[PDB]
């Protein structure tokens, strides 16, 4: 069974970057057809795509965030990160990792690590 | 005629002697002294050479392989796997059909891989093709004669070997049946073999009877030609044109 | 319709294939040459006994 | 992009009840359309992964309908262990994006 | 998750063609972001023939 | 399952020939990639392998034996035999009729008969 | 030829206790090193067909281990079971020569 | 490179070399010993008008 677990959560000055790692346990970042991607829910909303990375290196970005968020993966460690510049006070939420399974006919997200909350702010 | 077998257009033939093309690169215990290898132009090869397959088998694709070395000029033996990478599998084992000096023993490029302590845990390994050329893979599988062989040396009985590559999808099973015994042995090894194209990856699994490479073969020259079949050996001359009886110097 | 599809699994195939079109070529190639050599001696002879 | 509307926005129900949320395309989806069961303070869970089709795990009391614009998620026999906020979501295009979320309430 | 069942098999005939096939089910390398592979095969139905 | 069951036991005099059959039963001693061997206890020593035949009929004797020791393989009747020439009184002891697996990487004595005593005196 | 060596002669030990027995092969042999165990009276039983690897039926305490030249047997928790007399062979060589034989005997 | 390795479930087709490789020999031998044969009465008959 594979499991996603973050890294720990924090507080964030506005301007500074928002760093987050997810360590993937039981299997392989690189092994089959899925994508990872990073999901925030700021308290009281609806679940936003901030954007995905393929097993591939491929990556797709959210336009209100493409201009600032850059997700990247790490094949030797199992681990995948998401870098978020220039942070301000309206990015405080939780943050999610997640495997999305990129099966033709299926996609969806299967595995949800368990959030990382993330405050931005004075 | 001359009489001579002579290098063809200043390049020499592989010389085998009375080894087979799968004796040579699987390395049969008995075929060391083929290691040399020079750059080639053709093949020479013993009409029904001896020192084959040590340990009774069959090579798929093979006449398809020994059209595809005569262009090789030359090879670079490149050790993609090495042996000592499964260290939960017994990489140590061999047959008294390939015995060296009484012992037992096996082709020297390959790993017969068995069950270590009680198990034998799925067995993978993969590699990317980094050389900077293709690159020719043979790998096998192992054929029991019985039971009692399959579960001794692998553990499971229904396994399975399978091989990938972007443009190969090859999976076999193990055929474990009654057989006449061939050099003392019932049991059979089929070889198969690939091409791996240049940054391509090859991925190989397996649960049992998987015989892996240790080393493959870089491919650089690209060429044409043919395998003589010819008792003789090579001297130190050169011609144009080359027969099985001896080289040919002409304008007619 | 010359020229044939081949995988790469049977290049001794196609082998043979380039072999017939290699070996008529030579075949007409000698000939055809050699006809027009042959015919060109006979008729300027031909001319010139005329 | 295609908008997602989902509702009711909430809805309470006993338990026993049975239970239906809509979820609207603007635009055809196909099959595409997944659905999650979200626990407060938990991450979101998959429900179904395409239209009709739930995952191992998941009660079959979960049976979902529809296509193209129009799909629905329905409970047959509402649980205790229930009481979640819904969301479908379109991965159809190219932002997988998610509907605004329905609260099953306990009455 | 595309089939449910996992040791499936595809088979197809004719007055003429009899074949069966199983799924390789294997990591490979990704090729136009996917690892998985589609197999085809054809043939050729006669007429009246089913 | 297959088993190897020796004929009984007796006392031969010095310059006789000892004489043990073994039944197989359970499977064809053709078979498989198999041998069959005799190993001896003398009581309170170590085994000693007297020698092997193999399903194909090779055979291999060992060096203080050879010249006295026959093995022979009787593929009608499922039967081995073990014929010792000029016995003296230091061949005493127990003889154990073993079917050794040939398995390329595995080479061991995977099924033993019960033992006869052979007995050599004046 | 290849000698071989094995050592403790003999050696007492408790119910329940750890045993290790020691085989040295003058030459390697890589990893064609079997075990035997004896029980008086009895034709010898196969307890490690190659080295670290057991038959079926031999209780998961006998494992072996080792490489070469020097090669152990360990019994990880000695049981009522166990007293006999534990031979290891070379099986690499064309005389498969046994060792001397090791006696557990109860403390 | 003449001369090509075949399995002994192809002798369909090693049979097809057998045959170019006896096709082309029966028209080059032909060819060769009629031209030698017409050459040589040329030959003479040129340096006898000559
Ligand atoms: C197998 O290996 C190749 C080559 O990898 C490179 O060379 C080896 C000898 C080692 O030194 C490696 O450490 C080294 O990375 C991998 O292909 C390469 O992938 C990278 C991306 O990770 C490509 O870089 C990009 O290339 C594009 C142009 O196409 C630029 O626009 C980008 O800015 C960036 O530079 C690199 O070009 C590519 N190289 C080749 C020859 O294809 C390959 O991915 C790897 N296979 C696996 C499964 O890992
Ligand atoms: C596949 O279809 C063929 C043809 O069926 C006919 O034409 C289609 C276009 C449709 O309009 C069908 O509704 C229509 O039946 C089937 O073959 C036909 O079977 C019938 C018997 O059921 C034959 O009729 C008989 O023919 C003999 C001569 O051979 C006469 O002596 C009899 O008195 C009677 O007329 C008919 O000739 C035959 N037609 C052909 C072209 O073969 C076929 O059975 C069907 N396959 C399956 C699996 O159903
Ligand atoms: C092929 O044969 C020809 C003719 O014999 C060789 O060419 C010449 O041979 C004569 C002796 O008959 C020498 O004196 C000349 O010096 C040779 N010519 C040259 C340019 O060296 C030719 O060398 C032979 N080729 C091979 C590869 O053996």
């Amino acid at each position: 069974q594979v499991q996603l677990q973050e890294s720990g959560p924090g507080l964030v000055k506005p301007s500074q970057t928002l760093s987050l790692t997810c360590t993937v346990s039981g299997g392989s970042i690189s092994s089959g057809n899925y994508y990872w991607s990073w999901i925030r829910q700021p308290a009281g909303e609806e679940l936003e795509c901030l954007g995905r990375i393929y097993t591939t290196g491929s990556t797709n970005y959210s336009p209100s965030l493409k201009s600032r968020v850059t997700i990247s993966l790490e094949t030797s460690k199992n681990q995948f990160s998401l870098r978020l510049n220039s942070v301000t006070a309206a990015d405080t939420a939780v943050y999610y990792c997640a495997r999305g399974m990129d099966f033709g006919p299926t996609d969806a997200f299967d595995i949800w690590g368990q959030g990382t909350m993330v405050t931005v702010s004075s | 005629h001359n009489g001579k077998l002579c290098k063809l257009n200043g390049i020499p033939p592989l010389e085998l002697g009375d080894c087979s093309i799968a004796g040579w690169l699987l390395g049969n215990p008995e075929c060391d002294r083929l290691l040399s290898v020079p750059e080639w132009s053709y093949i020479m090869e013993k009409e029904n050479p001896r020192d084959g397959l040590c340990y009774p088998g069959s090579f798929n694709d093979y006449e398809e392989l020994k059209h595809l070395l005569s262009s090789v000029k030359h090879f670079e033996k490149v050790k993609i796997l090495p042996k000592d990478r499964w260290t939960q599998h017994t990489t140590t084992g061999g047959s008294r059909a390939c015995a060296v000096s009484g012992n037992p023993s096996f082709f020297r490029n390959m790993v017969w891989l068995t069950k270590k302590g009680s198990n034998y845990p799925v067995a993978k390994g993969s590699y990317n093709n980094t050389s900077g050329e293709q690159m020719l893979i043979i790998w096998g599988v192992h054929h029991p004669n019985d039971e009692t062989e399959q579960r001794t040396l692998y553990q499971n009985v229904g396994t399975y070997v399978s091989v990938g590559t972007s443009t190969l999808n090859k999976r076999s099973t193990p055929d474990i049946a009654t057989r006449p015994k061939v050099n003392g042995q019932g049991g059979r090894m089929e070889f198969s073999w690939t091409l791996l194209d240049m940054w391509d990856t090859i991925n190989f699994e397996s649960t049992g009877n998987l015989i892996a490479p240790e080393y493959g073969f870089k491919i650089s020259k690209r060429g044409s030609s043919g395998i003589m079949k010819t008792e003789g050996t090579l001297e130190n001359c050169e011609t144009k044109c080359q027969t099985p009886l001896g080289a040919i110097n002409t304008t007619l | 319709a010359v020229g044939k599809e081949f995988s790469n699994l049977e290049r001794r195939l196609e082998n043979l294939n380039k072999k017939m079109e290699d070996g008529f070529l030579d075949v007409w190639t000698y000939n055809a040459e050699l006809l027009v050599l042959m015919e060109n001696e006979r008729t300027l002879d031909f001319h010139d006994s005329n | 992009d295609i908008q997602m509307t989902q509702s009711p926005s909430s809805l309470s129900a006993s338990v026993g009840d049975r239970v239906t949320i809509t979820c609207r395309a603007s635009q055809s989806v196909s099959s595409y359309l997944n659905w999650y069961q979200q626990r407060s303070g938990k991450a979101p869970r998959l429900l179904i992964y395409t239209v009709t089709n739930f995952q191992s795990g998941v009660p079959s009391r979960f049976s979902g309908s529809g296509s193209g614009t129009d799909f629905t998620l329905t409970i047959s026999s509402l649980q205790p262990e229930d009481f979640a906020t819904y969301y479908c979501q379109e991965s159809y295009t190219s932002r997988l994006t998610f509907g605004g979320g329905t609260k099953v309430e306990i009455k």
